[PDB]
């Protein structure tokens, strides 16, 4: 019983770019669902930033008390092409992290999402800045990676040596893809894919066949370039093994509970929540899950997006499967 | 994601040598105006060259050619940049074209994220 | 002091294309280094499979026995497209295996070498058959696979509900590729790819990073379609975790020693064989390690092959590292 | 693979309506012809269409485009294969240039397995 439900304000995005939902806003929605725990993204929601004064950090402390919520993660980015040409020098990439430690610090979080893409190098140089401010580093694990992932292996090496407490991972549901989402699957027809051949990949991908040879054959069967695309998929989203999470659960600070699609049911339909749970619980996890909804990305082609509604759904979800 | 919300609606207006018009960015997060790699214009199915364009953010325009200096200039997310487009005519009263079509420098993602829009918008006084 | 040397004949396909060595001269040069344990490919070096006949199986048992030789593996295929505009049927598909399972049995094989992409229902549905000839099912697991892929995980459900002891793996060396393999890399530029960007390559395997950006950079700097294909290659050969093998120790029956290059120190120039044949040990493994030269296809265009000092350098290696 | 050993030197001989010429799988093990699925012939950079191709395997004699029912005649590793080719007119003297490009049927591999060659053969007599 000590799984805790939070949200990502990620999950809002439609309705934050579209001025429908003010940050508070989020918040607010956040509370009325019990999801006390929240993770925000300054790049996304707090203009401003890495400027942002104490009026503001006073202002979000006292918004969080006001709606008895917690400010659990702050979501870093890290734009090493910022500059045409060249990538950030390693020096610029730590000024870089040192700002959003910086920021999380005041902001009052205890974890911090580092991009995937960050290297062991950059954690490892970084790791003294983090320790001056408590600040755990949780290296975002999604797919097709997975903690067996070389990258991830490496990571690996590298926190066995350093042997801090705070570098860690924020493993992200999108690893437990078991079916191939269908709101990917729908918006795809609805830009040209050839039916039959859809129903090929979905079926293929249950079937766990190599994304390699579903790509192949795709274009051996003659798809058009949607169906290519569609089939490449493949490469793009992944399920892995659910009791891999028990050997590192002391470096799983935090969950990004990503999902596309809640039904009319309260139930996900295409990501691995029935498996995974219980093994957080049979691992002792006592982080939050926090609602990562990216469904608005694939239906707003053709459909109003509902941020909250499908949010409230998945935090009913949550609450069942964890045991509430 | 977000194509649909690239060209703002109601927002084309006519400034010395050529037209405005409001932009949003095909993209979940603010972005420095550095990493905007393309933003190809055309106005009426014309191209507008990138060097007759400007991005206007709050209280900053700067000539799109000179994006590669504005590193931490950042386009906000949902924020509408006003685009200038220097043209070479007037643009007579009515209902006119605006294509935008952007690739992103997105450092995590190994080619440019891309996100395109039209609409057919009426020459507000 | 368990572990056991080995040779597929596979090694050896160059020279008995050409005709430069018989089936039995193979064998003789397998003796000549101590490599006892043969594995062979009936429908690489034994025509008329699947109808051979009692000559043949007495004089190839026979021949063991005056080499001091082992018959311990057999490598099947399936040839599911083997009718235009369809594949084979299960029932076909059984049939099929039957007959490997029968040769195999007349070769006094233990165990079978089941291509990769044998689906689980076909190894759950010739099981009554293995077990009437007491026969090994080992399904290879090669790049980019490994034994956390969903493909695997969903073998693994199959045989942990079935419950057989004869339905088990055989890893191939080439899920241990630590480096983007020379010989590979050199017939790229042959093939004229651009040496700048093999170079990033190389490296960015090393590094571990994502096969699909490496692909993407590749082309975003201008790679010319060789370059391309070079960068795709990130999705074919793969690292995996050595210590992964310790939790499937049971069901491992073979193994692979998959090579491309044996330097003149008896060094293989990209393979993992240093992390790995320590795991084995710590894990009590006792099957044997079969040599599976595949430099040929690399260097045939501009070297001659010689595929037995290839193998004769990786038998001197597998015995230092194995402690003899 | 096997690439450089699929047309065999000094194999170039005339047959009633046109010339044979041996040829090698580019396979690491033997096939059978059914999934050949192509083999596209060139004589002097003519092609050779299927109609006028036939294998010989032993003592088997197959036409090309029959080859779906071939599915257990085995075109065995290293084995040379008799491939006729009936041509429009009489091959002279002296060389001419073979070239056969395989696309194989492999169920493990999601799209043909290419292999090809070509060589300049001396009419043999």
């Amino acid at each position: 019983p000590q799984i805790k439900r939070g949200v990502s304000l990620y999950s809002f995005q439609e309705e934050f770019f579209l001025r429908k939902m003010t940050l508070e806003d989020c918040v607010a929605a956040c509370a009325s669902m019990g999801a006390y725990g929240i993770e925000s993204l300054a790049e996304q929601m707090m203009p401003g930033f890495p400027n942002l004064d104490d009026a503001f950090y006073d202002g979000w402390h006292a918004m969080m008390a006001k709606y008895g919520t917690v400010s659990v993660c702050h979501d870093m980015f890290l734009d090493t092409k910022k500059f045409r040409g060249r990538l950030m020098t390693l020096d610029e990439q730590v000024e870089s992290f040192v700002r959003d430690i910086r920021h999380a610090s005041r902001l009052g979080c205890t974890v911090i999402r580092v991009l995937n893409f960050v290297s062991p190098e950059l954690m490892e140089k970084v790791l003294p800045h983090a320790e001056q401010s408590n600040m755990r580093l949780g290296l975002e694990i999604h797919a097709p990676m997975h903690f067996e992932h070389p990258w991830v292996l490496r990571h690996i090496e590298f926190m066995d040596r350093l042997g801090s407490p705070l570098l860690g991972f924020i493993p992200d549901m999108g690893i437990f893809t078991k079916h191939f989402p269908p709101v990917m699957a729908e918006r795809l027809i609805r830009q040209g894919a050839t039916p039959h051949i859809i129903e090929y990949i979905r079926e293929q991908y249950d079937r766990r066949v190599l994304a390699e040879y579903v790509v192949g054959d795709v274009r051996n069967m003659g798809g058009n370039p949607v169906d290519i695309r569609a089939a490449e998929m493949l490469r793009h989203n992944n399920w892995s093994n659910p009791r891999r999470l028990l050997e590192h659960m002391d470096r799983i600070f935090h969950v990004h509970a990503k999902f596309y699609e809640m039904d009319e049911q309260d139930r996900e339909t295409s990501l691995g929540y029935e498996e995974v749970i219980p093994v957080l619980k049979e691992g002792g996890y006592s982080g939050y899950l926090a609602s990562e909804y990216e469904g608005n990305r694939h239906i707003q082609d053709a459909f109003e997006v509902d941020s909250v509604e499908q949010v409230r759904r998945h935090q009913r979800m949550l609450a069942r499967l964890i045991g509430e | 994601m977000f194509d649909k919300y690239i060209v703002v609606e109601d927002s084309l207006k006519r400034v010395p040598g050529g037209v405005q018009f409001g932009v949003r960015l095909p993209y979940y997060r603010g972005l420095g105006l550095s990493m905007v790699e393309t933003m190809d214009v055309t106005v009426d199915g014309e191209r507008v060259p990138e060097e007759n364009l400007t991005v206007t953010l709050g209280d900053r325009t700067v000539p799109f050619a000179r994006r590669d200096d504005e590193t931490d200039t950042i386009w906000n997310f949902g924020e509408i940049a006003t685009v200038t487009a220097r043209l070479p005519h007037e643009l007579g009263p009515g209902e006119h074209q605006v294509g935008v079509n952007f690739g992103l420098r997105i450092s995590y993602f190994p080619v440019p994220m891309v996100g395109q829009d039209a609409k057919t918008l009426k020459l507000v006084d």
